[PDB]
């Protein structure tokens, strides 16, 4: 759930 | 050991302390290996550039981390991040989390992290092609993390790091991944790769670090060590030229002059059986299972190995054939979900008490799989790697003529999973009893198997079950499937994967001998 996930997901995929 | 300038970070909600970071090297893959808990993913987040390290102080920029690595290969690593010369590509550790960070189907988010023009060619290695059309929500543990590595490898960077790849992942699926992932170092790009499966890390790496210390306390880098020489001092538990014996025992493998041959009585048969799920069925061949044996059951996932234990547990019913027995069977199922308001002590003593004040059952099973730490712990609240963990435990101090046990090694760590493959087999050895182990983890089937059961078919379609064979023959059907091949090595007994391209991979090709003993 931690927001630091959310950043680190989106830079491999966005 | 122990040193202030080599402390990188402290947490502090926590006061956890990272000691040392690993080598990376354009042109190889740095292999890390180590109990959970030790900071592996915290080296991951600083090379990365995600987290700035604190130096176990208060620093709080790039140029204090330059600073502190005066002289040390990794200086100039950090000035190119800091610069944005580097921007490393994560693979991150917490592929369960990809839905609520990203929405739309997975064919459009390949299509935007596609700077290299190879989305046929890693959609394939993958085995993406039915997944492409999916959206994210609808998308298994195992889908999530090959569509990561898909996203990872197609990036255009230097640096790749890939934090525990082969989690949910079948055993055809991590080789193949690891085959995938290890070809950006022959691009000269360069890898770093934390693992738990021991074979794939084997596999996967040119160069070793062994994380050590206590979880949740402490985490410690090692030197940096041929693969070779660094999986083997893993096992072992002692660090030569660091000269810390970070477990009490060695983990050993078996030495040709170990298990004898023993022509085994039959304890039962089983016929042809059919399990038909509408459009799906599985195909069992007749076989036999021998009083005392250990049979492991290795394939890809979606091809009935869970449907076979079942039929054998007695909870689903063969659509054609005949199970004729009178035994009693322990089981061991791949998900649970704790539904038990009582504590881990309560639950297993009320299986036999007897079992838990055993000097045996201590040794061989409670201490290793750190159960005993978790006797006041409330059954609901465990996480899946110690639930996993009780849950063989539950299943291994039961009184039973046959022990199932399906995919024991998922949510466990390295050291978890050596300690489980120990566990059963001696136990099973002890009280001379019989088992099934479903497993993807190579080194973990290598260990607890006198025989094999290897599945065949096409995932979600057919699958075939055929007659329990000798390691050998089994290995080898199943690995000609993939292409690769292992060796022995006889210092620690262990298999040993021949690297894509290797003179012993092709002598191994040639002669059509993918496994030794
Ligand atoms: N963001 C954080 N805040 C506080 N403590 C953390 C944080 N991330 C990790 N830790 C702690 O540091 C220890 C090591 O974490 P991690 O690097 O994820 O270990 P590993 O990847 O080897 O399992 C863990 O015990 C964890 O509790
Ligand atoms: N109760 C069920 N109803 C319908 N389909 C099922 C059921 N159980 C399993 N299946 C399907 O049967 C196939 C075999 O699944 P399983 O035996 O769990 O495979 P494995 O354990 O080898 O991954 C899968 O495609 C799965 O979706
Ligand atoms: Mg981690
Ligand atoms: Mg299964």
């Amino acid at each position: 759930s931690e927001e630091e996930a959310l950043a680190g997901l989106s830079a491999l995929f966005g | 050991s122990h040193l202030e300038e080599d402390c990188v970070h402290r947490y502090g909600v926590n006061a956890f302390v990272l000691y040392r970071l690993p080598v990376v090297k354009e042109g190889m893959v740095v292999g890390i290996v180590g109990p959970n808990g030790t900071g592996k993913s915290t080296a991951v987040k600083i090379l990365a550039g995600q987290l700035i390290p604190n130096l176990c102080g208060d620093n709080d920029s790039w140029d204090g981390v330059i600073r502190a690595f005066r002289g040390n290969e990794l200086q100039n690593y950090f000035e190119k991040l800091k610069n944005g010369e580097i921007r490393p590509v994560v693979k991150p550790q917490y592929v369960d989390l990809i839905p609520k960070a990203v929405k739309g189907k997975v064919i459009e988010l390949l299509k935007k992290a596609d700077e290299t023009g190879k989305l046929e060619e890693v959609v394939k290695a993958l085995e993406l092609e039915n997944v492409l059309d999916r959206e994210i929500q609808h998308l298994s543990g195992g889908e999530l993390q090959r569509v990561a590595i898909a996203a990872a490898l197609l990036r255009n960077a230097t640096f790749y790091f890939f934090d525990e790849p082969s989690s949910y992942l079948d055993i055809r699926q991590r080789l193949n991944a690891a085959r995938a992932i290890r070809r950006l170092s022959e691009e000269g790009k360069s890898v770093l790769v934390v693992e738990h499966d021991l074979a794939v890390l084997d596999y996967l790496s040119d160069i070793i670090h062994v994380v050590y210390g206590e979880p949740g306390v402490y985490g410690i880098f090692s030197q940096p060590k041929g693969t070779r020489n660094g999986i083997n001092e893993f096992l072992r538990g002692y660090l030569k030229d660091e000269n810390v014996r970070f477990r009490p025992y060695e983990i050993k493998f078996t030495k040709t002059g170990e298990r004898v041959e023993i022509e085994r009585e039959t304890l039962v048969t089983y016929p042809r059986l059919v399990k038909d799920y509408g459009s799906f069925r599985l195909e069992v061949e007749p076989g036999e299972i021998k009083k005392g044996e250990v049979i492991g059951i290795v394939g890809p996932n979606g091809i009935g190995k869970t449907t076979f234990v079942k039929m054998l547990a007695g909870v689903e019913e063969p659509t054609e054939g005949k199970i004729e027995w009178d035994l009693t069977v322990a089981y061991k199922p791949q998900y649970i979900k704790a539904d038990y308001e009582g504590t881990v002590y309560e639950l297993l003593s009320k299986i036999d008490a007897s079992k838990l004040n055993s000097n045996f059952y201590k040794t061989e099973l409670l201490k290793p799989l750190g159960i005993i730490d978790l006797y006041d712990r409330e059954v609901n609240e465990l996480s899946g790697g110690e639930l996993q963990r009780v849950a063989i435990a539950a299943t291994l101090l039961r009184d039973a003529d046959i022990y199932l046990l399906d995919e024991p090694s998922a949510y466990l760590d390295v050291e978890q999973r050596l300690a489980v493959s120990r566990a059963i087999r001696h136990l099973m050895e002890k009280n001379e009893k019989t088992a099934l182990v479903v497993e993807h983890d190579v080194l973990m089937i290598d260990y607890v198997s006198d025989r094999l059961m290897v599945f065949e078919g096409e995932p979600g379609k057919y699958g075939r079950a055929l007659p329990p064979m000798g390691m050998r023959e089994g290995m080898n059907r199943f690995l000609a499937s993939i292409g690769i091949t292992f060796r022995r090595d006889p210092d620690t007994g262990r298999p040993r994967a021949n690297k894509e391209g290797s003179v012993k991979d092709r002598e191994q090709k040639e002669k059509g001998e993918y496994y030794y003993i």
